[PDB]
């Protein structure tokens, strides 16, 4: 991404969506939910908070954070090697490797029986009151209220109180703006294309930056002259 | 040797081969760049028959 992710508060929205008269009843409560689902949607990871927090494995299991949403990876402590998905099927049942990990809900299945694992994960910047908190970028901005009157419209017209034209308007705009939205998240800026670039041109090809935190895997790959 | 007394060696004998008093310049080493350039795209192509 090349903008910076100025944080703001979600009001922000409904500054913008109550300029027009047709979505004067929509509130905090309704913003809330609709920004959560365009969050969702749009599965931008420039927009969740960076965390790393360490846990206890019991026996195979571990206690997951709270605020967890999604993993970006998890490794051993004490040797900092990095756990791997787990497609084991009997995984601590016995009869009568490497570690690798699965997590469900609040709980994370490991294949290793007593030892502290660090897990990476990513989570929602939050308020001061306990409420997601939205990006200030005007192109962020314009595409979540077009995705708030796109679905107000939709149920207005439900009922046949828009007409199917206002309708397919909002439908291609929030269309349009959501590709821009997308692409303006996820194209690389000049430092993320020098690290693309030293991934990209490897003499000798390096194909294990996932045992590391992915930390070498901008790194550019020096020969010597001889 | 017959009229010099200061002419004396020890047993070792030898040679460099160099060209004009610098350091010798092999043929080991005009070859290893290639080997090396060998070895990695020989890497490559291992890593192609793999996937």
């Amino acid at each position: 991404m090349v903008n910076n992710i100025n944080w703001v508060k979600l009001p922000v929205i409904l500054d913008r969506l109550l300029r027009h008269p047709l979505l004067t009843d929509l509130n905090l409560e309704t913003a809330i939910q609709y920004t959560l689902d365009f969050i969702s949607a749009m599965g931008l990871p420039n927009v969740y908070v960076d965390k790393i927090e360490t846990i206890d494995i019991k026996e195979y299991r571990g206690e997951l954070p709270c605020d967890l949403i999604s993993i970006n990876q998890v490794r051993l402590h004490k040797n900092g090697i990095a756990l791997r998905a787990m497609t084991d099927n009997f995984n601590a049942y016995p009869t009568h490797g490497e570690p690798s990990f699965k997590t469900q809900g609040r709980v994370i299945f490991t294949s290793i029986k007593h030892e502290k694992v660090d897990i990476s994960y990513k989570a929602i910047m939050l308020d001061d009151e306990g409420l997601p908190l939205i990006p200030d970028n005007p192109i962020f901005l314009k595409t979540l209220e077009l995705y708030i009157k796109k679905e107000w419209f939709t149920i207005l017209f439900d009922m046949g109180k828009i007409s199917p034209a206002v309708l397919n308007n909002t439908q291609q705009e929030y269309a349009f703006k959501a590709g821009q939205c997308n692409n303006e998240f996820v194209i690389p800026s000049v430092s993320e294309m020098e690290a693309i670039t030293n991934m990209w041109n490897q003499l000798i090809p390096r194909v294990t930056e996932f045992r590391r935190g992915f930390k070498n895997l901008g790194d550019k790959e020096y020969i010597r002259v001889h | 040797r017959l009229n010099n007394p200061s002419r004396c060696h020890f047993g070792i004998v030898g040679s460099i081969y160099n060209l004009n008093d610098s350091r010798p310049f092999s043929l080991v080493d005009m070859m290893k760049p290639y080997n090396y350039l060998y070895d990695a795209i020989h890497d490559r192509l291992n890593k192609a028959i793999a996937s």
